[PDB]
């Protein structure tokens, strides 16, 4: 699981930081928690997708 | 091989982290694995626009030869993912990658980089080709039950990022 590989904390909040800021760790974090904060979002809205899940 | 060729790999691949970095393509987050070893990269690429792996994230390895750039790397995802030119083991089968099925080119040579490596990565994910697929179970998916092929990588993109 992702958020485990790279220690991204189900809570954590990285809502402030821009790529360009951040050394090469700190970039593979944040692009793991801007994928799940983006699927959350999508989930609550695509049926589709939540069907996957069931 | 010879340490001669070993101390030229070395310095080839610092200049190659240099151009990657500098260049900075969007999506594409690679780097060496540890301080003390250049030859092994951890790269994490995010799913192409307008695909099934698009609201993913994909961790792969990518292991240097040696005597590179006279080989060329060899690319893992890991874990696998479902694609027609993905190996079911998460070996990455494009021209780029292989050394001189089926011909035409780009195939390896000392003349490309890391960053056309990757970059090819992505276009492959954008654009698959069946027609020298190296996951068999993929390409007929892709081909005949689009929709169950995107289901497939779609759920285990859920999976991947907690869900």
């Amino acid at each position: 699981m992702l958020l485990d590989k790279f220690h991204v904390d189900l809570n954590e909040d990285m809502s402030n930081l821009s790529f360009k800021d951040l050394d090469i760790e700190e970039r593979k974090r944040l692009l793991v928690w801007q994928a799940r904060k983006n699927l959350e979002t999508k989930l609550q809205s695509d049926k589709d997708l939540q069907s996957l899940l069931t | 091989g010879s340490a001669a060729a070993s101390k030229t790999a070395q310095k080839r691949l610092l200049k190659e982290l240099q151009q990657l970095i500098k260049d900075s393509p969007p999506g594409i987050v690679a780097g060496p694995k540890s301080e003390n070893n250049i030859f092994i990269w951890d790269c994490l690429i995010q799913g192409p626009p307008d695909t099934p792996y698009a609201d993913g994230v994909f961790n792969a390895k990518l292991e240097f030869p040696k005597d590179y750039p006279l080989s060329p790397p060899k690319l893992t995802f890991t874990p696998s993912i479902l694609h027609p030119n993905i190996y079911p083991n998460g070996e990455v089968c494009i021209s780029i990658l292989h050394s001189p099925y089926e011909l035409a080119e780009e195939r390896w040579s000392p003349v490309q980089s890391v960053e056309k490596i990757l970059l090819s990565v992505m276009s492959m994910l954008s654009e698959p080709n069946i027609e020298s697929g190296a996951n068999i179970d993929a390409c007929i998916l892709w081909r005949d039950n689009r929709p169950e092929f995107e289901r497939q990588v779609k759920l285990s993109i859920l999976k991947s990022l907690g869900f």
